């Protein structure tokens, strides 16, 4: 509800893609 | 991209990344201490071994990082504690910006080191010279060092139960600052603000201290005067170890029988959310309010509500960039990455060659030395020359401009 | 204490680097207005200088005419005693070596020649004018006689002659009255030149002059509307080849539009003389400029809704075989011409046309080249040359939304944007269509001064518009990796970084968590104070008393 | 396809203007024509159109056809990989050609700028090969055996276009270089003994880092070194010809320990010494003169990237800086042997406070570089600025602002240093009385990076101290007063002064009068985000305060 | 500080100073309105007279134009150009020049007939027939250009954005109140681009009611914009004629009959703590708070009809109903200067040809303006650029 607090879902920033390496 | 874990046990070396399932023990290794690593210059890593004096050093630059010792340093005494000054405000060139890379050889300006009996050894690292030495700062020992702005301040903690707040250029070229005696029992770790600023004037930098009584003790930094506390808590468990969140959102406290968090932005049953830590500078009130903690099997009582996270008899606490895992160490010299909300371990890492975690470290990334000198000082001669090994950095080095030379240059020809 | 200004004059005559710039350096001083020296030694001093100017080997007349700069610009008395016989000798020395021209310029130091002559010149009347008692009677009856011979060199020295002559003009517009004649032509014999061997300093610079040459309220308005009209036969000759009345709303605003130049000839067997068009567009678009972006005396007519409609049906030209080649080539730099327009258009006038700030966003995804089979794919190859005209682009977006803010709705040509920005930021190569072993170093590496025009526009859409998911990951994305790189290449993260990292913290827009921690965790060892105030906030303001 | 046609292009070149040759050029960028198989028929009818150019012309030419080689070897790693030594040796047979005859060419106004293009174009071709491994051995170092001592001759007479590509062939190709150093320095050598006044900055800049890395070929750098750093205790001694050193007897022993080696370098040591003759009182600025030529040779030695680390010796040049301020009339008195005359005295007066000005300029190059690894003495190069302050002729802290006004240049690099130097330190000190000198200096010379310099040093003082009620008050006023007039006379106002009237606001300075009301409604319209947060927080925060 | 101050009665007006006994009468005025007067510019100074249907326009003495008009007008705003004065092209500033205008002129009449007009060249550039249903007592353009708030009779407040008013469709429209909106005042800070998500209205009228809102949610896009929240009122017990703030704003002063009145709002309970009221109801009464009240202070006891805050935060300005207005300080609540003239329309302050106007809207067609860019300061330096400047060219010398 607030974006800068810890939120109640467990895995935020999952969908930045920073750690995941693609396939080729 | 991904980050990396630099963990060492009383008989092991692992270093491994958090993303990877791949690891590198270091051969030579061993410690019975605290905090008693460092990751000098983003090319060497140094260890304090133990009934041994000396330091080994380690290269970790490489694609393929270095098993074994690179070298050796060297002590007058064997050392428990250590701290790095990290040196910035160079490469930019203020003058003029040319964003000059980083040399090949870098190095900070001093490495903290103290030992037993409370004893302090200070050294610049471009060349090895022991600049001070203080007798005794604590009456016991030192636990931690910590340089909180970039060479301004920095802070110690032994087991005397006082945490001592020094100025840099008071103790290089002493007479502390500030000591704070509200423990009874010694004081095993202390953490600052991830958030910091360049001044204390406009600032308020949290210090959050830790003992064997109990009890956690939130300082107010904002000096220009003494430090003001605004909140002190109280466990029924002898409390070990303590990290925060990268943006002084909550705490996570590791100790016997568990790892406990609590959440400093605290949400009450009218979706009432109390900050506990409200401040200024300077202008602020000494009426530091006292809580309890207890576990999760509404707060104008004197209690408050941590969440147990896990089990473990936890050694050590680290913090991933994101916010969101805690890396914890075991007294069974093995480290437990799990994840904050849901409480659920995602994994295990163990060393393969046993003891306890002594410490561990954790920063993100992409995909000689000289000696040190044992009972020498430098005085205040004037005609001594301090000489240091020092390395620059070249500096980074379109057509619409191109042509633009080449309309003026055409100008000249009558042809 | 006074340094006796007699020895600086004795010493004078031969003086090398390093004595006369000491001569020049000590002869600012305030002391030499002093009572008793005004009558005695400046005449000595003066005498030397005249001397030095009068006659010379071509050193003492350079080192003598900086000498009457130095000494005329920090000492009023010799302005007052002597600046018209200092500025008579300048002039006269300024006759004579421009009598000749091509036996003077014979050595590489008449060149500077003349540079120093005309500076000194035109700093002298720069500091007469703060005088109306001094401005009469050491000017006036010489600026008749100063004006031809620098109209006269500027047919050969456009660059260094022309704003001396605009700022006389523009104090003086009443004793340049009769050269204004001799002037103009040697105007249109420098536009009628091929006109890409002079300068855009040069360029700008006759535009400007020819501007200020109708001064002499309604002279402007009909010099302004020719130019106006002379738009519109190119853009009908430009009608012939592309097709209008395939889309008939941009053919009923053509024709809706209202004299020196040549009329100019096309031939389709040479496609390169179509390059003639666009060398014609930016021509008028100078002079249009010039006649808009000035100053003057007194307010002007400007038509707006003209100048707009013109800049919308200039980027309504878009979509045998090397003419569609070369086709396909003029028509981005036709429309890069209503872009820089509006630039000035915008930035000049401000909140004058607001009422065209929402065409102008619209109409700028029509200079993005589109793949051309059907899609609504950009044309990556084609944005490789275009990189100037997009950063002109990105500051045109942001000295639109100074005046705008934040906008509710959105629009497809940001996302558009911000692909085109990102598709810059990326290292380019040019061996991608194909080695030699090494195919990694034959990139060009893209500098700070570029990341910090591309930083800039995502700080701008990021802080005015609530943008879709993808073209804010990919921001988010791009922020962190590369400021970790720098990180690891330097060891410090550049200021460009560190804002849009601060504006990607405090407005998020439609995501439900913030990239604070990750920010703070970057930030590690390079504090910064923004984040301070967000995670420990502050009294407010005035509760202190 | 949508070629061009190259062959076209190309029958273009040889005839042709601006108006078209820039087309030209802008066509030969496209990323179109680097196939392979155009590699045969029409790009070596380019290279032989353009060759054609180079090897014969009017002095035209070859202007156009060394740009177009420039530009088609850029965006081609095909011609560049071919024909780049073909082009390479053509426009450097034209410049061997043009520097055997210097004098007839200049004559022609135009030859300096042909030598400019000539020179920018082998430098291009000469970086694009460099960092390719297998263009660069037999096809790029051949020729460099050649094209030095072309180079070496022509800096004589146009220095500022040859000595960066110069510096770059050192710096990349150092071994290549080893036989022509002696034959390079003995044209640097003329240059500095030379009047070395009709040179700018830059030029000055260059001729002192080549004559720096020329010392290549871990120690020589040291010795270089030494040797210039040995150059200022003669020419301080002969200061003291001037003012006694007798007095105090501490400037006196640190002026005796300063390094100075005999009968171990006579190839560094080239430079004359000076008479200094007290009857020509315009002979004196060789002194300050001679300081600026050894302090800039000496940074030039500090402050350059080298491929291996440098033992600095950074306590002998804080000695030298302590010296070089220590020269003054405010505690040492003028020389007896000298008689008063009012023209030489006046002269002493001014040429003394330019001798402190290089001492303060390597300091602020020792701070700049090296930043908290002089931390050991950062307190007493702040002490010491205070002799640079000027008195008048009673020491009861009169200052007399009429010379510090000639000082304007000077006193920019000392806020600059002292910004950089606390920065670095916490917040107790014991330099208030310097600070309290140095506001005063500033608020006068106030009533244009100027403004963003001392801003930051007010931020800085603000930052760290509770200053005097009057100082603090000049201070507001100042800032309140400036960014009035800025936003009276303009739509804005400047980063800095929003910045210093945000510190000034959160200041424990509160009681004034015209900080509670001015200094915010200024802020409150400016369209800054900092204090945005300060009155909407992005956090939870409580209703009630217990202050 | 010593600011000019400007105030105009039904019979008269005047331009004077608070440090100074030097005053200047105006001609021809005749006026009934709180807010019928702006200055545009550093220069002019407009003011629409009473039955006469045009507009008086002086220069900072006597008439120097007449501006004819469709129809009597009651309430006068004009938005000022900014951006102008510095080239984000060039990097250089321009001085002001002698021909400089705001680009509208917003005029408004009884029974909410809007006019819009540009005032560069004069042309009806958009017209409103009903916006209120009502009068309209005050209209303002809180932030530069972004928007234009308008209250009038009909007890509401709407919120109009600019931009989509020159090319209708209103954004915001607040209906919380029973009787007449008398004033309204706001309170902003802004970002590096200019929006309003910290920005607080604060809304008067003759319930004897101050309601202060947050517009942070008005550009959410959910009338077009989301409605905002309230998050204060207060309930006076007078009728309520005017209201300002502090520049700081940290006091709310409200001008009334009987005296103008000051409420605190870091309002100081017991101990040592503050209370912050604008990060609810309750209850004013006259001179701790969980009782649900607060305690005003009192300044003046005489009919008030506008008031205005110093730019130092110490003085008020308060223009009574008998043609005067008293210069106050605020912590002694103590008079220093009675300005008169030889009630109070309107009062304000500030510190140190025209074309005339069309009656048909404008419907390419040559959309013209009249303008005048300015010089250059550097046609109204440094010695060691001219030194590096004369130093490089004495290398080009040699014989």
């Amino acid at each position: 509800r607030n974006p800068y607090l810890i939120p109640d879902y467990p895995q935020p920033f999952e969908h930045l893609k920073l750690f995941t390496r693609e396939l080729k | 991209m991904d980050e990396q874990v630099i963990f060492t046990t009383n008989t092991s070396g692992t270093i491994a990344s958090v993303h990877s399932f791949e690891q590198i023990n270091l051969r030579q290794c061993s410690t019975q201490s605290r905090n008693s690593c460092v990751q000098v210059g983003n090319k060497y890593l140094f260890i304090a071994q133990a009934q041994k004096a000396l330091i080994n050093v380690y290269n970790l630059s490489g694609s393929f990082k270095r098993e074994s010792v690179e070298q050796r340093l060297p002590l007058p005494e064997i050392l428990k504690c250590l701290e790095v000054v990290e040196n910035d405000g160079v490469q930019y060139d203020r003058i003029q910006g040319v964003n000059h890379n980083l040399p090949d050889f870098n190095l900070p300006y001093l490495l903290l080191g103290s030992t037993e009996s409370g004893k302090l050894y200070i050294w610049e690292l471009n060349s090895g010279i022991l600049l001070n030495v203080k007798p005794m700062a604590h009456y016991q020992s030192i636990t931690k060092i910590k340089s909180i702005l970039n060479g301004k301040y920095i802070i110690t903690s032994g087991n005397d139960s006082r945490v001592i707040i020094w100025q840099t250029v008071d103790l290089v070229s002493p007479k502390p600052l500030c000591i704070l005696h509200d423990h009874t029992l010694p004081v095993t770790d202390f953490q600052v603000s991830s958030s910091q600023g360049k001044f204390l004037s406009c600032t308020d930098t949290k210090l959050f201290t830790v003992s064997q009584d109990a009890t956690i003790r939130c300082y107010d930094l904002s000096l220009i005067k003494t430090p003001v506390l605004l909140a002190t808590f109280t466990t029924p468990y002898s409390i070990k170890s303590i990290v925060l969140d990268p943006a002084d959102r909550a705490c996570y406290i590791g100790t016997a029988e568990g790892c406990f968090s609590l959440n400093l932005f605290y949400k009450l049953k009218g979706n009432a959310i109390v900050n506990l830590l409200q401040s200024a500078g300077v202008n602020t009130v000494q009426k530091g309010r006292v809580f309890s903690l207890v576990q999760r099997n509404l707060y104008a009582m004197g209690q408050l509500v941590c969440e147990n996270v896990l089990n473990s008899n936890v050694s050590c606490l680290e913090i991933s960039m994101d916010g969101t895992l805690l890396l914890i160490g075991d007294t069974e010299g093995k480290v437990s990455i799990a994840e904050i909300y849901s409480k659920q371990i995602i994994r295990t890492i163990q060393t393969l060659t046993v003891g306890e975690v002594t410490n561990l470290l954790t920063n993100p990334y992409r995909l000689k030395i000289p000696n040190l000198q044992r009972v020498i000082f430098d005085g205040k001669n004037k005609g001594h020359l301090h000489d240091i090994w020092y390395q620059i950095g070249e500096p980074e080095a379109d057509f619409n401009a191109y042509l633009e030379q080449v309309k003026t240059q055409e100008s000249i020809f009558s042809h | 204490e006074f340094i006796a200004v007699s020895t600086l004059a004795r010493n004078l005559e031969i003086a090398k680097g390093n004595e006369f710039h000491t001569i020049l350096a000590t002869l600012r001083s305030p002391v030499y207005i002093n009572e008793q020296l005004l009558k005695s030694e400046l005449s000595f001093l003066v005498t030397k200088i005249l001397k030095l100017i009068r006659s010379g080997n071509d050193f003492d007349l350079w080192k003598g005419c900086h000498t009457s700069v130095v000494t005329c610009a920090y000492n009023p008395l010799v302005l007052s005693t002597h600046g018209g016989q200092l500025l008579a000798a300048i002039y006269s020395r300024l006759e004579q070596k421009t009598g000749f021209y091509s036996s003077v310029i014979s050595s590489s130091h008449g060149k500077q020649l003349f540079n120093t002559l005309i500076s000194s010149v035109a700093i002298i009347i720069d500091l007469m004018k703060n005088k109306p008692t001094l401005s009469r009677e050491a000017l006036v009856p010489k600026l008749k006689a100063i004006i031809p011979t620098l109209i006269t060199l500027s047919q050969y020295e456009p660059e260094l002659v022309l704003p001396v002559l605009q700022r006389i003009l523009k104090r003086n517009t009443t004793t340049f009255k009769p050269f204004t004649n001799k002037f103009r032509t040697v105007l249109i014999n420098l536009i009628i030149s091929d006109y890409a061997s002079l300068g855009t300093k040069t360029q700008r610079l006759v535009c400007e002059n020819f501007a200020y040459l109708h001064l002499l309220d309604s002279n402007w308005r009909t010099g302004l509307m020719s130019i106006l009209s002379q738009f519109k036969p190119i853009i009908q000759l430009c009608g012939e080849i592309l097709d209008f009345e395939q889309d008939n709303e941009l053919y009923k605003l053509i024709k809706s539009l209202p004299e020196f130049l040549p009329s100019l000839k096309l031939d389709f067997n040479a496609p390169l003389t179509l390059w003639e068009i666009p060398q014609r567009l930016s021509l008028l678009a100078d002079m249009l400029v010039a006649f808009i972006s000035l100053p003057t005396p007194f307010p002007i007519r400007v038509p707006l809704g003209g100048i707009n409609s013109l800049c919308e049906v200039l980027l309504g030209v878009s979509n045998d075989n090397e003419l569609n080649g070369v086709i396909n080539t003029i028509l981005p730099q036709i429309q890069f011409q209503g872009i820089r327009l509006w630039e000035i258009m915008v930035s000049k006038y401000g909140k004058c046309g607001l009422s065209f700030f929402e065409g102008i966003l619209s109409s700028i995804e029509l200079f993005i080249p589109l793949k051309k089979k059907s899609n609504n794919e950009i044309d990556f190859n084609v944005v490789g040359s275009l990189k100037f005209e997009f950063a002109t682009v990105f500051r045109l977006v942001n000295m639109i939304l100074s005046h705008l803010g934040h906008q509710l709705n959105i629009i497809s040509v940001i996302s558009q944007l911000i692909e085109v920005a990102l598709f810059l930021s990326h290292d380019k190569t040019l061996i991608d269509s194909l080695i030699y072993t090494h195919p990694e170093l034959f990139v060009c590496k893209n500098s700070m001064n570029w990341f910090n025009e591309i930083n800039d526009f995502f700080i701008t859409a990021l802080n005015n518009w609530i943008l879709p998911s993808t073209p804010h990951i990919q921001i988010l994305k791009y922020s962190i990796t590369q400021s970790l790189r720098l990180k690891e290449r330097f060891g410090y993260i550049p200021e460009s970084f560190v804002n849009l990292l601060r504006c990607e913290v405090l407005h998020p827009g439609s995501e439900r968590v913030s990239i604070l921690p990750i920010a703070i965790s970057l930030l590690k060892n390079i504090n910064d104070d923004m984040f301070e105030l967000l995670c420990h906030p502050k009294v407010p303001v005035g509760m202190v008393y």
